[PDB]
């Protein structure tokens, strides 16, 4: 019957590797680079828009930075379609936690759930895994600013600075070179743009090819603020940092 | 819907998916457990393929199932989560129905079953995980240490290790652990564990975490220093010769 | 060739054959010989029981399905248990609901249709056992031969299993004689033992090695083993 | 019904619960503890239908404990109570609803403040200085409405209960066989073993 | 409204001797003040030397005996025509009945 | 890898071979058919070839009455043809029941086309090797011709042909229309439109027909019916007394 | 490429379904069976090979009745044949239950056809390994039909399938020509027995047993019945005579 | 029977590619050209009606479809796939939005819904991706006018102007030159007709071209009067006549 | 690949056959029945000196009058034992009597063939056959002491003595000669202990081997090391005696 056409997406290799997870990663490696840098007073998310054009509308566009919560956001690397499916279930999960406990969902709790969903497509179902890798940037009163990462496998880890997508090896090296524990948000913001600027496959790192977001505790308040930069805001920050 | 028999027999009487599951374990970071005369200790190494993480939030390797029992593992991380959850759930359920927390053997038998079950059910692959479960039965001071594997097999050990280079550290333990006289001290027991890991961790006080379990839900994870210290007192032992 | 069309029963070979069924059919030939024959008053089953070691037992070959019906198997023991159990239910159902003894001809039709279901639908496997059914109903004594292909046939006598062709020729030769052994069970049984012995080779039929069953006019289906069959060796 | 009282003083919450367990014509027990510890700093008292009462309490307990192990953290009293309300709210529209009323007393180690939550079988939740389920209210609500201060000490509070328990032994028709008292504070939960004459 | 139950009267009796036992019953079956039959057997031989009678509502009584007899038949199939001891029969009848507890 | 030719999944060229092979099966019957639109009628002609002497010719047909108003002619193997006809009949009855009015030709065609589209996307369903031509005199659209294929495609036509020699019939018709400049046969009676239909079938195929070589269906305002061997003959004699 | 003959619902490059064609092979290898449509009913006949003297004569009836007015005979895999009849009986029962009137033969034919055609739509099923001759008398006279593993079926004057289908068809075509005014049930019975005897040549190896049944308005009152006793022997004689 | 195809038919190759999606895209390339242009006061979408027979009546087949009264779609690739997609799209706009909020969904969201449907046919068991790419053009009160493109992968992006299908590379280039953020609808319609011309081989008239726009509200097309806040649909399909009159000043 | 319930051209079920192979790799297990009771013996086979040998359970109790030994992929036997115990206890609840040893066996065997990806017969849910054999030993009033060999095939046999596992073919050969209808429980214990020694790579002691028996009087008991060790000794002496 059907057995003949079954790819068997959930099996071990003789080495004990998960073919599809490996291949999914292989796919991610060709996606626009996304970087997450965590500072003492905030977190930074930066991503390079893959495929752009004169005609591509950018004010309306979003393909790498999605707001999950009021204190959580993710940077995407891979299949946007696949990412949205997961993103929406994540937004729902956060709201449920809120309804059940009357408290905003702790960042890691949201990340473990999403990672679990992925992990599933790895052990049963005969379906393909999601070709997506997320960089999570969020804040809660138990661990303050946190930066996480999850991929097709369903595994996640915490980071001070991390990149996903293309040229991660290069990007990782450069971050490992200039990241310092005592960094400040604006410091991180610059390190971020610089790294991309150095790994970019393009000629110049123009604003029309970037998406930017920061989670800073607006001092004049006492609460945390999520901000996804608009085309012009990215264009500005791009000049100041010295990339014009 | 999907129910394809993924784990089946081959001519020589082998179940490759289960065996390949073990290969995933062999590739996992090392884990070890040694039981003293009044405590059990669990040690795990931390990979270094990438270093710039945030150890505060990155999930550690030794997990608490209940207040008197912990479980460590070697293999796929995503997989271990599903087992740890099921175990924690069963733990609370057992307390609720038997009005008594699980014995280490019971908890082990449970986890082992879940693993076995995933080796003869359609539509699923075995857990690329192998575990070490330890603690003290309710109102009992005799330390317990068990190990489970993808096949669903389990048994107790005086000391055991799983993961990469486990062959090595087992050797060290076989010619360094005397059942006749187990590490009578939490300190000397935690030392033997760090020693065994040093055979494979290749100097990494930041790549070695320890957890000491004592009778009556007394579970505590040591800090880099507490650990770093054992690393120190041990490296001298060598030089002094 | 064949190798490309024998992976399941939902595939026809270029010549219209169903190999999975044929392979199943083979399991029977590899099984221990058993014979069946009937007069107008009785129906008899004789089977050669096979053992593993000499420290082992001799696997039973005859199963009772109701007071008026029973069978002997050749092939996969489990499948015979499954099928005979299904035949027990059908006999039982016929009694409970209609207060009627299930006709042997009907039992046969049921088995056929049950077997057929595992030869046209993906996932199922044919049954790997042959069955000889005897019974006494409202039209008298009967003997049926059931094959995993679903083909069920009514005969005067027959045999299935290894070296079975021996006995089958004997019966095909004795026909006119045994079919008239009415009102004399011990004679039909003897004719049955003489038939089965034509398929012997290794050894000769002993007491804990022979198995005989009989059903008839005023004879509820009963199995004989051990010393019970001594008087026929 | 059973006596379920709760009063939140300065730095703690005190729960008093009748000890009698009566079935029809006979009092079967006089030492029943109508309480369950959900977490080290969260205690829940309950009253209601014969079976549902404990079944629900233990069910809630199991879940809160599971959350604790999984997160290696203790949910705030507010969060615990919100979980409990959701559970009862579901129950009210189920095939067979839990007929249970509860008081949740906990110490929020974060805000560093004691909290008292009243929740009925319908999923009605309210936070109060003091509360009660059943008839007890009809007597105590005005006693406390009278002699109650926000800054009272745990000692003053226990005296306020003594006042309430007395009125209840005076005017209530049934013999609830006294109460078992418990205090939840920054240091956890403890029982006032000496109230049968305090 | 529909009443699934009826009463066919009848009376049964059982007495045990040292090496024997008896089960007796009248043979009258009724409905209200009318007689349905002056002879409708109510006590049955179920084999293995077991005699039984389920008195009361005939439809149910017959269903039970039928179900028990069938139980005996399978007891033989499953355990080589092994005799079903009376005590075992009793435990079996209990499960047949409690099975329809509601 | 080489299974992108056994089930309805894409080939590297972005093609669906199983759908292409389905089209191939539609010619198995080696029968052609054409439909034309009258002033207020619709006619479908189809060849009929019953060479076996043991067959009851009356039970052989590729023309179906889906409803009082919808008629359907099929090009392809009879078993798939009947599977399709039955479904369409059910689809037509159900539609009337739910929406309270008779299902329109084009709508039924759309619904069937969609059904075909699914076999194109779902792996366990195979396409049907048939091309369906639906005709009627819609109460809103007038004479109508809608045809669907194993690809899930469909569209309306002024006239149309299907079968092994589809091309000959088509270009023949294309010509007649390039001439007339109108999108239909300007004829009041259906008998004359039937005659026109059969005439051009002969011209394009270069073959003469006897009453047993054709099958004819006619759709009028509130009724679709097929002709008898004699209804045909009479119509055939007519074309004869013109040549 | 190739291998278009391993899965059932698969279309070969030239638009065929080999699995169905292979089914036909099982049919052609089966016993020969026929159907003759007389002028007020239908007659069914079939070849029963005597594989051995051990087969109780007359005791393994092949022809089957559906309802009370329909007859069915098939060549090929017998079990498949029974399976199809069981479906037919259900279908006939369902039809009568709702419309009251016993199922018209033309309606019954399509019921079987749709069902069989269904077994050529999925790879999870195997096509039927039988061709079936069936018919009966209804509100509009007699109807004879033959159904192929492809699900194809038509109305026939005479029909044959199996090992000797050619001899039979030859003989049947002859009859058709020598009886333009119809044939009687009584005559069809005789003729049938003969056609079976002749067609037995392509299998003259094993000895056979003839079986005939009929459904005639005047001879059986529209009901299906087996021809036995005197009328049967009489037909055997008429056949045994002309075979010499 | 029973669909035993519960496993994915689209998987990752060792290179990280998802074949079926790639192939689907290929199918889109082979498709007839279609484009979209956003002006400051409207959007236009058009394609060529590649009648597959002179006997076929191209009007009975529309490639430009109204989804909601302010949103239209056009495609390139497999016509039948598109057709069922349009039905699902029209239904989802109701079941997943209008029935909840009593108002039609804004373009980005409806597009988001369609996109999801396509994403699923890329991972669900027993199916193949859709062999089409869509160009959705609509207008909503808080987002104004918009133009979107949805691929077989389920991915979508906003455009000022773009083209898909056969001559997309060429058409895209011709658009990058002529477009500016000051175009009025009529201008876009013109640019549209010019761009389409290059991609068209033979006949080029109001009968071989299909073009609709999202612009002002059409009270005249509402069907009823009496409800102030209901001013008419913004989606309008040009007529054969309207197209030719324009081709004259082309 | 090929269905998990496909027949070979020889009329065998591939998965079942392969199943049998995995069992040949199992640790030895021997059962000997005498009119005084049945003895079950098994090779522990610790894969390391650190493995606490007594946490090796390859001889379990089904009921007080039924015990069993296993060989092959032992983890696969957990559910079999569960089923067996449940069946045993249940029969007692419904019939107020002990389950016949043979029936208990038949029950276990009925699970055997319950595998497949959709076999047309019921709802066989289990992706593969079991990879373990069992020696079920017990006693009942109907047929006294009995020993059964149950395999993943669904079939089972009754033996006077039977050895399964790595050294089976050889040990069975011995049993064929050693066994006689008058053996005593004592004799059977030494016999088992002896044959185990011959086939075991390891030097048979009271830590890598375990004994147990079933007697009408005391039911199923598992000999404790001290007891078995003395039987080991008692054997060395008798052997070294000639």
């Amino acid at each position: 019957g059907s057995r003949r056409y079954d790819s068997r997406t959930t099996i071990f290799s003789p080495e004990g590797r998960l073919y599809q997870v490996e291949y999914a990663l292989e796919s991610i490696s060709h996606a626009g680079t996304a970087i997450g840098i965590m500072a003492s007073d905030g977190i930074v998310l930066a991503a390079e828009r893959k495929v752009t054009s004169t005609l591509l509308e950018q004010d309306t566009s979003t393909e790498k930075l999605y707001k999950l919560n009021d204190k959580i956001a993710v940077a995407v690397a891979g299949l946007t379609a696949d990412a949205e499916i997961l993103i929406n279930t994540a937004r729902i999960h956060a709201q449920n936690y809120l309804k059940t406990y009357n408290e905003d969902i702790p960042v890691e709790i949201l990340v473990r759930r999403l990672s679990d969903i992925k992990q599933g497509y790895t052990q049963h179902g005969g379906l393909r895994p999601f070709g997506v890798s997320f960089i999570y940037a969020g804040y809660d009163d138990r661990y303050g600013y946190q930066l996480y990462t999850s991929n097709p496998s369903g595994n996640y880890t915490g980071w001070k600075a991390i990149s996903v997508g293309a040229n991660t090896s290069a990007a990782q090296t450069l971050l490992q070179m200039d990241y310092k524990d005592d960094m400040k948000v604006d410091d991180a913001i610059e390190l971020a743009l610089k790294t991309l600027s150095k790994t970019t496959d393009s000629s110049a790192l123009t604003y029309d090819r970037l998406e930017f977001a920061t989670i800073r505790k607006g001092a004049n308040d006492g609460e945390v603020y999520q901000k996804i930069f608009k085309p012009q805001e990215i264009k500005d920050i791009l000049v100041k940092t010295g990339i014009t | 819907g999907y129910d394809r028999a993924l784990s089946i027999f081959s001519p020589d009487g082998h179940i490759f998916q289960v065996e390949y599951a073990l290969e995933a374990v062999k590739r996992g970071t090392c884990a070890v457990g040694v039981k003293g005369k009044n405590c059990v200790v669990l040690g795990c190494e931390r990979r270094s393929t990438l270093k710039l993480q945030d150890t505060r939030i990155t999930p550690s390797k030794v997990s608490k199932i209940d207040s008197h029992v912990v479980l460590s593992f070697s293999g796929l991380n995503a997989d271990s989560r599903i087992l740890i959850e099921k175990a924690r759930v069963e733990a609370q359920s057992h307390r609720l129905t038997l009005e008594d927390p699980v014995t280490v053997e019971y908890l082990t038998r449970y986890v082992a079953g879940v693993q076995q079950r995933y080796t003869q059910s359609g539509g699923v692959r075995p857990f690329g995980v192998s575990t070490l479960i330890a603690g003290f039965d309710p109102r009992d001071d005799e330390p317990k240490l068990y190990q489970t594997e993808p096949s669903g097999i389990y048994s107790s050990w005086s000391a055991q290790t799983i993961g990469r280079n486990s062959k090595t550290v087992r050797e060290f333990l076989e010619k360094n652990y005397d059942r006749k006289e187990p590490p009578a001290t939490v300190e000397e027991c935690v030392k033997l564990t760090v020693r065994s890991l040093l055979e494979v961790v290749q100097t990494g006080a930041k790549n070695i975490e320890i957890t000491v379990v004592k009778p009556d839900s007394d579970i505590v994870a040591l800090s880099s220093e507490e650990i770093n210290q054992y690393v120190t007192q041990i490296e001298q032992e060598k030089q002094e010769q | 060739f064949r190798n490309n069309y024998d992976g399941d029963t939902v595939t026809f070979s270029p010549t219209g054959r169903l190999f999975q069924v044929e392979y199943a059919l083979e399991a029977i030939k590899q099984g221990s010989v058993t014979v069946g024959l009937r007069s107008n008053t009785h129906a008899v089953l004789v089977a050669l029981k096979r053992n593993a070691d000499e420290l082992s037992s001799y696997q039973k070959k005859i199963i009772k399905c109701d007071e008026h019906m029973g069978l002997s198997l050749a092939g996969l023991a489990p499948d015979a248990r499954v099928l005979s159990n299904y035949l027990r239910q059908q006999c039982n159902y016929s009694s409970l609901v209609f207060n009627r003894k299930l006709a042997v001809e009907r039992a046969g039709h049921l088995l056929c249709d049950k077997a057929q279901k595992n030869t046209q639908s993906y996932g199922g496997r044919p049954y790997g056992v042959g069955l000889l059914i005897i019974g006494y109903d409202k039209s008298g004594a009967h003997l049926l031969e059931f094959q995993p292909s679903g083909n069920v046939t009514e005969l005067y006598g027959t045999a299935i299993g290894a070296r079975s062709q021996g006995a089958k020729t004997y019966l095909e030769r004795t026909l006119d004689t045994f079919i008239k052994i009415d009102g004399n069970p011990d004679e039909l049984i003897k004719a049955g033992v003489e038939a089965i012995s034509q398929s012997l080779r290794d050894e000769s039929l002993t007491v804990d090695n022979l198995s005989i069953a009989i059903v008839g006019k005023d004879t509820p289906f009963t199995i004989y083993d051990g010393e019970a069959v001594a008087k026929y060796i | 019904m059973d006596i379920i009282l709760g009063i939140r003083v300065q730095d703690s919450v005190i729960l008093a619960s009748s000890k009698a367990v009566t079935r029809g014509i006979s009092v079967l027990k006089d030492s029943d503890d109508k309480t369950r510890q959900l977490s080290p700093h969260t205690l829940m008292s309950f009253a209601g239908e014969a079976g549902d009462t404990v079944q629900f309490a233990e069910y809630i307990q199991a879940n809160i404990q599971l959350y604790s192990i999984r997160e290696d953290y203790e949910l705030s009293p507010q969060a615990v109570s919100s979980f409990v309300r959701q559970e009862l709210a579901k129950s009210i529209r189920s095939r067979r609803p839990y007929q249970v009323n509860v008081l949740i007393g906990g110490y929020d180690k974060k805000k560093n403040k004691p909290e008292l939550y009243q929740i009925d079988y319908l999923g009605t939740k309210v936070e109060l200085p003091y509360g009660a389920h059943g008839y007890s209210g009809f007597y105590t609500f005005s006693l406390l409405d009278h002699h109650y201060r926000p800054d009272m000490t745990t000692e003053e509070g226990l005296d306020l209960l003594k006042l309430c328990v007395q009125e209840l032994e005076k005017r209530m028709p049934m013999d609830f066989k006294g109460v078992i008292v418990k205090i939840v504070d920054k240091d956890g939960i403890r029982q006032v073993d000496d109230f049968q004459a305090q | 409204q529909f009443n699934p139950y009826g009463d066919n009267g009848g009376t049964i009796l059982g007495i045990a001797g040292e090496d024997f036992a008896v089960l007796a019953g009248d043979t009258r079956n009724i409905t209200d003040y009318s007689i349905n039959s002056r002879y409708e057997p109510k006590v049955f031989d179920c084999g293995d030397n077991i005699v039984m009678s389920a008195n009361g509502f005939a439809a149910d009584g017959d269903a039970l005996v039928k179900r028990f007899k069938n139980s005996v038949k399978w007891y033989h199939f499953d355990h080589n025509d092994k005799k079903l001891s009376i005590n075992s029969a009793a435990r079996n009848i209990q499960h047949l009945l409690y099975g329809k507890r509601f | 890898a080489g299974y992108d030719r056994h089930i309805t999944i894409f080939s590297p060229e972005g093609r669906l071979y199983q759908v292409e092979y389905a089209f191939k099966a539609t010619n198995q019957t080696n029968i052609n058919s054409l439909a034309v639109r009258g002033k207020d009628c619709t006619v479908v002609i189809s060849q009929k070839k019953v060479p076996d002497k043991l067959l009851d010719p009356t039970t052989v047909s590729y023309i179906f009455c889906i409803s009082r108003t919808i008629g359907m002619v099929v090009n392809g193997p009879i078993p798939d043809a009947r599977n399709a006809a039955l479904r369409a009949k059910a689809e037509a009855a159900e539609f009337r029941y739910k929406y309270g009015y008779d299902m329109p030709c084009d709508v039924l065609a759309k619904r069937m086309a969609n059904l075909s589209q699914i076999y194109t996307q779902r792996a366990y369903m195979r396409p049907l090797g048939v091309i369906l031509t639906f005709v009627s005199v819609d109460e809103e659209l007038g004479p109508s011709i809608y045809k669907t294929d194993p690809a899930g495609y469909y569209v309306g036509y002024k006239a149309t042909a299907t079968g092994p020699k589809q091309q000959e019939i088509t270009t023949n018709l294309e010509n007649h229309f390039k001439k007339s400049k109108i999108d239909h046969i300007n004829e009041e009676s259906w008998e004359k439109v039937v005659e026109f239909a059969i005439t051009h079938m002969i011209d394009a195929l270069g073959t003469e027909f006897s009453k047993n070589d054709l099958e004819v269906g006619v759709a009028t305002k509130d009724k679709f019916f097929t002709l008898s061997a004699e209804n045909i003959e009479e119509r055939l004699v007519a074309i004869a007394e013109q040549d | 490429g190739t291998g278009y003959d391993l899965s059932n619902s698969v279309f070969s490059p030239d638009g065929r379904n080999f699995q169905v064609e292979y089914a036909v092979k099982a049919v052609e290898n089966g016993t020969t069976s026929i159907g003759i449509k007389c002028n007020d009913g239908v007659v069914f006949a079939v070849e029963k090979l005597i594989t051995s003297k051990l087969l109780v004569p007359q005791k393994n009836v092949k022809i089957q009745v559906v309802d009370r007015h329909i007859g069915c005979v098939y060549s090929g895999l017998i079990p498949d044949g029974r399976h199809l009849v069981n479906r037919g009986r259900e279908e006939a029962a369902s039809f009568k239950k709702l419309y009251k009137t016993p199922i018209p033969i033309p309606a019954f034919a399509d019921r079987l056809g749709q069902y069989v055609q269904a077994h050529t739509l999925y790879n999870s099923v195997r096509p039927f390994g039988v061709s079936t001759i069936f018919g009966g008398v209804d509100k509009n006279g007699a109807h004879l039909y033959m159904l192929e593993p492809s699900g194809s079926y038509w109305g026939y004057k005479g029909a044959a399938t199996g090992k000797g289908r050619q001899s039979a068809k030859a003989e049947l075509e002859k009859l058709v020509d020598h009886h333009p005014e119809g044939l009687s049930a009584r005559e069809a019975v005789k003729q049938a027995a003969k056609i079976i005897y002749l067609a037995h040549e392509d299998n003259k190896e094993k000895d056979f047993e003839l079986e005939i049944s009929w459904c005639s308005l005047s001879e059986t009152n529209g009901l299906h019945k087996f021809v036995k006793g005197d009328l049967l022997q009489e037909a055997i004689d008429f056949a045994q005579k002309e075979i010499n | 029977m029973t669909d035993r195809y519960s496993f994915s038919l689209t998987t990752f190759s060792p290179s990280g590619k998802l074949g079926q999606i790639d192939y689907a895209l290929t199918a889109v390339k082979q498709g007839v050209t279609s484009l979209g242009i956003k002006a400051t006061n409207g959007v236009v979408i058009a394609t060529e009606k590649k009648s597959s027979s002179p006997l076929a009546m191209s009007e009975t087949l529309s490639k430009v479809s109204l989804l909601t009264p302010d949103i239209g779609a056009v495609y390139s690739g497999m016509g039948p796939d598109y057709r069922v997609l349009v039905d699902k799209s029209r239904k989802v706009a109701h079941t997943s939005y209008k029935r909840i909020y009593g108002e039609y969904p804004p373009t980005k969201l409806l597009v988001s819904e369609v996109a999801k449907i396509m994403q699923e046919a890329t991972q669900s068991g027993g199916v193949r991706p859709f062999g089409v790419s869509l160009l959705i053009a609509g207008h909503d009160e808080f987002n104004g006018f918009s133009l979107y493109q949805v691929d077989p992968s389920g991915s979508y992006f906003p455009w000022k102007a773009t083209a898909i299908g056969k001559g997309s590379v060429a058409a895209k280039t011709f658009l990058e030159k002529r477009w500016n953020d000051e175009l009025e609808l009529e201008d876009a319609i013109h640019i549209a007709l010019l761009t389409l011309k290059e991609s068209v081989e033979g006949e080029f008239n109001g009968d071989t071209i299909e073009l609709a726009i999202i612009g002002d509200e059409n009270p005249d097309l509402l069907g009823y009067t009496g409800i102030p806040t209901d001013k008419g649909p913004r989606f309008r399909k040009l007529t054969s006549q309207e197209i030719n009159d324009r081709l004259e000043a082309l | 690949d090929r269905g998990v319930s496909t027949f070979s051209p020889e009329g065998r079920l591939f998965q079942v056959e392969y199943s049998l192979e995995a069992i040949k790799l199992g640790s030895t297990a021997i059962g000997i029945a005498t009119k005084e009771g049945v003895v079950l013996g098994v090779e522990k086979r610790a894969t390391s000196p650190l493995l606490e040998s007594d946490s090796i359970e390859k001889i379990v109790e089904i009921d007080r009058h039924i015990g069993c030994a296993m060989s092959g992929l032992t983890a696969d036997a957990r559910s079999m034992i569960e089923h067996a115990r449940t069946a045993a206890v249940t029969h007692n609840l419904y019939y107020d009597e002990d389950i016949n040893v043979e029936s208990l066996t038949q029950s276990v065997c009925d699970l055997a063939l319950r595998f497949g990806e959709g076999a047309s017969g019921e709802e066989r849910l289990m992706s593969r056959p079991f990879g373990v054999a069992l020696l079920i030993a017990g006693h009942d009033a109907d047929d006294g002491y009995q020993l059964f060999h149950a395999e993943p095939s669904g079939t089972f046999y009754r033996y006077n003595a039977k050895a399964i596992g790595s050294g089976s073919e050889g040990a069975q050969a011995e049993l064929l000669n050693e066994w006689h209808s008058s053996l005593t429980l004592k004799e059977a214990e030494l016999l088992v202990l002896k044959i185990l020694k011959q086939v075991m790579e390891e030097k048979l002691d009271e830590n890598n081997a375990q004994l147990s028996c079933i007697t009408k009087q005391d039911g199923f008991k598992i000999y404790d090391n001290e007891k078995t060790a003395e039987l080991i000794k008692e054997l060395k002496e008798k052997e070294a005696a000639e």
